[PDB]
RNA sequence: UCCUCCUAAAGAGUAACGGAGGAGCACGAAGGUUGGCUAAUCCUGGUCGGACAUCAGGAGGUUAGUGCAAUGGCAUAAGCCAGCUUGACUGCGAGCGUGACGGCGCGAGCAGGUGCGAAAGCAGGUCAUAGUGAUCCGGUGGUUCUGAAUGGAAGGGCCAUC
C-alpha cells in the first residue's frame, strides 16, 4: 500500500522530531494540491498552514501540483510564518523524496526566511 | 509402559505435589475412577490397573487414560556415596492430587463396571472412588 | 559435565516511579530494551536508561505495542 | 632499632596534604591494542587510595 | 588468532602512530586509513607498518 | 578464568562433585551516515524440476533473520540492499551503576579537527551480554623532564606501544 509504505518511511523521521521538541514543518505531496503545515513541538496544534486548495492562492498559477506550485506554498508559508514570529523550524519530507516539489517548496522557504 | 517421546530434559526437580486436582469431573466416558488420596502413580503401576479392567470387562467398551507419567524419577546405584552427580532415571511417575480422574470408561453396565474399577484400585497406591458422569 | 556459571550482572531498575533523580544517573540496566527512552531520558550503547535532565522519574505504557517507557519530568 | 620503609611502598605512593596517598593505576603497561581509548584515557591520571587498603599502607610507610 | 596487529604511522613528519589489527591472510593489502593526528592537530593519511 | 538459562523463594545477591550449553574470536568491513526494502511456512498454475532450486498470485503477520551458545530485545527495524565515507578520532567529562580492594561499566556536555545529509541531526566501533592476565624485568618510537665538577652522552622519568 502506498499510504502504508509512506508512514512507515516518515516514522523514524516523526519520533526523532517528536523528541527533539521543535517546531517542524510538514508537506504533504499529491498529484494536484501540495499542502504544507506548521505543528508545535506537542504535535497538537497548527501553527499556521498553507495550500494551492485555497483560491486565495489558486488564482494565480496556471496548474496546481508543478514546480511553481511548489514555490508559491513554499514561499507564501514562508511571510506568514515570519509574520507569526516562529523563525526556526525543522522539515519534514513525510515519505517523500526529497528531489522535486517538496525540494522546490523547501528551497522557496528557506530563501524565504524560514531558513532550516 | 506410558512414557513420553523426546522429553527436553532428561532430568527435573523434585518439585512438590501441594495443591488441588483439576480434571475433577468425567469428561469422555460415563464411569470413572477418582482419587481421593495424593501420591503418585508409576508407569508400572498404570499398566497393571489397566491390564484388571481390559480382563474384567472382556475387551468390552471403551477405557480412557487420564493420566500420563511425564514425570522422570532417578535413583542412585547400590553402594554409590552422596554426590557426584544426579542419579540416572530409572521410572516414570504421575503426580496425582485429591479428585483428580484416573481412569474412565463407558459401553457397559454399571453394575460390572463397579467390580471392574474395584479389581483396578487394588492394584494402586492411592486411596479412590467410584464417580458417575454428571449432567453439567 | 555441568558445573559452570556466570557472575551475575545485577541488573534491574536502579531507580523506581516517583522519585527524583540526577542528570546522568542510570534509571535501569537491561539487557535489550524492556523500557524505552521517553522523555529526558537517553539510551546507552549496551540499552541502559540513564537521566539526560534532573527531575521526577515516572512510567508509562504508550504506543500501538503497549510497550513500557520512562520518561522524567522537571519537578 | 628505628623502623624501615617498604621500598616497594615507597616507589608507588605519595603522600598529600590532607594524608591521602595518590597511586599510578594498574592495567596501562602492556597489552592496549585491545583496549579502548575511553577505558586507557581513564587511567593515566592519578588515583587516590581506597579507605579500606588505606591502613595497609600507613604501616608499610610509617616515616613518608 | 590469525589476525595479528600493526602500526598506523601518521604520513606527516610526526611520530605519533595507531595501533590496531587486520588480516594477512585475506587482504594482504596496506591500509590507508585517514585519522586524527594530535600532534599537529589535522586529518592526515595513516600509512600501516609494523 | 569468562559468558547464557534454571535452581533463586515476582528488587539486587544467593551454595552443592546440582540440571543444561558456550568463549580464549571475527570484521577496514560485518564500522559511521544517507536513501530504500520487509520474512518463515503453506495453497494454486508453470520445461527439464522431482516433497524440497527459480517465476506469478493468494492465506499468513515474524513461527524468519539477527557472523558464533543461550537469554532479553529488535518494524522508527538492531533484519535485507545501495551511494559516499573513516567518529574504530584527540584532550576531557557533570552525574551514576558495580565491586573488600585492584578494578570494571554507562554517560549528557565542552574544546579541537572530520564523515554522511538540503536540513533538523547522527557518528568517541559492531543489537547487548563471553573473545581475557596485575606487577616486575626488558624491547621499539617520541619528548633537553632529568642527567650526580662543567658541556654532552649513557641511564632514568613522562607519553605511545610490544
Amino acid at each position: 500500500d502506498k499510504k502504508s509504505a509512506r508512514i512507515r518511511r516518515a516514522t523514524r523521521a516523526r519520533r526523532k522530531l517528536q523528541e527533539l521538541g521543535a517546531t517542524r514543518l510538514v508537506v504533504h505531496r499529491t498529484p494536484r494540491h501540495i499542502y504544507a503545515q506548521v505543528i508545535a513541538p506537542n504535535g497538537s496544534e497548527v501553527l499556521v498552514a498553507a495550500s494551492t486548495v485555497e483560491k486565495a492562492i489558486a488564482e494565480q498559477l496556471k496548474y496546481t501540483g508543478n514546480k511553481d506550485a511548489a514555490a508559491a506554498v513554499g514561499k507564501a508559508v514562508a511571510e506568514r510564518a515570519l509574520e507569526k514570529g516562529i523563525k526556526d523550524v525543522s522539515f519534514d519530507r513525510s515519505g517523500f523524496q526529497y528531489h522535486g516539489r517538496v525540494q522546490a517548496l523547501a528551497d522557496a522557504a528557506r530563501e524565504a526566511g524560514l531558513q532550516f | 509402559m506410558l512414557q513420553p517421546k523426546r522429553t527436553k530434559f532428561r532430568k527435573m526437580h523434585k518439585g512438590r505435589n501441594r495443591g488441588l486436582a483439576q480434571g475433577t469431573d468425567v469428561s469422555f466416558g460415563s464411569f470413572g475412577l477418582k482419587a481421593v488420596g495424593r501420591g503418585r502413580l508409576t508407569a508400572r503401576q498404570i499398566e497393571a490397573a489397566r491390564r484388571a479392567m481390559t480382563r474384567a470387562v472382556k475387551r468390552q467398551g471403551k477405557i480412557w487414560i487420564r493420566v500420563f507419567p511425564d514425570k522422570p524419577i532417578t535413583e542412585k546405584p547400590l553402594a554409590v556415596r552422596m554426590g557426584k552427580g544426579k542419579g540416572n532415571v530409572e521410572y516414570w511417575v504421575a503426580l496425582i492430587q485429591p479428585g483428580k480422574v484416573l481412569y474412565e470408561m463407558d459401553g457397559v453396565p454399571e453394575e460390572l463396571a463397579r467390580e471392574a474399577f474395584k479389581l483396578a484400585a487394588a492394584k494402586l497406591p492411592i486411596k479412590t472412588t467410584f464417580v458417575t458422569k454428571t449432567v453439567m | 559435565r555441568n558445573g559452570r556459571d556466570s557472575e551475575a550482572k545485577r541488573l534491574g531498575v536502579k531507580r523506581f516511579g516517583g522519585e527524583s533523580v540526577l542528570a546522568g544517573s542510570i534509571i535501569v540496566r537491561q539487557r535489550g530494551t524492556k523500557f524505552h527512552a521517553g522523555a529526558n531520558v537517553g539510551c546507552g550503547r549496551d540499552h541502559t536508561l540513564f537521566a539526560k535532565a534532573d527531575g521526577k522519574v515516572k512510567f508509562e505504557v504508550k504506543g500501538p505495542k503497549n510497550r513500557k517507557f520512562i520518561s522524567i519530568e522537571a519537578e | 632499632p628505628k623502623i624501615k620503609t617498604v621500598r616497594g611502598a615507597a616507589k608507588r605512593f605519595k603522600k598529600t596534604g590532607k594524608g591521602g596517598f595518590k597511586h599510578k593505576h594498574a592495567n596501562l603497561r602492556h597489552i592496549l591494542t585491545k583496549k579502548a581509548t575511553k577505558r586507557k584515557r581513564h587511567l593515566r591520571p592519578k588515583a587516590m587510595v581506597s579507605k579500606g587498603d588505606l591502613g595497609l599502607v600507613i604501616a608499610c610507610l610509617p616515616y613518608a | 588468532g590469525i589476525r595479528e596487529k600493526i602500526k598506523l604511522v601518521s604520513s606527516a613528519g610526526t611520530g605519533h602512530f595507531y595501533t590496531t589489527t587486520k588480516n594477512k591472510r585475506t587482504k594482504p593489502e596496506k591500509l590507508e586509513l585517514k585519522k586524527f593526528d594530535p600532534v599537529v592537530r589535522q586529518h592526515v593519511i595513516y600509512k600501516e607498518a609494523k
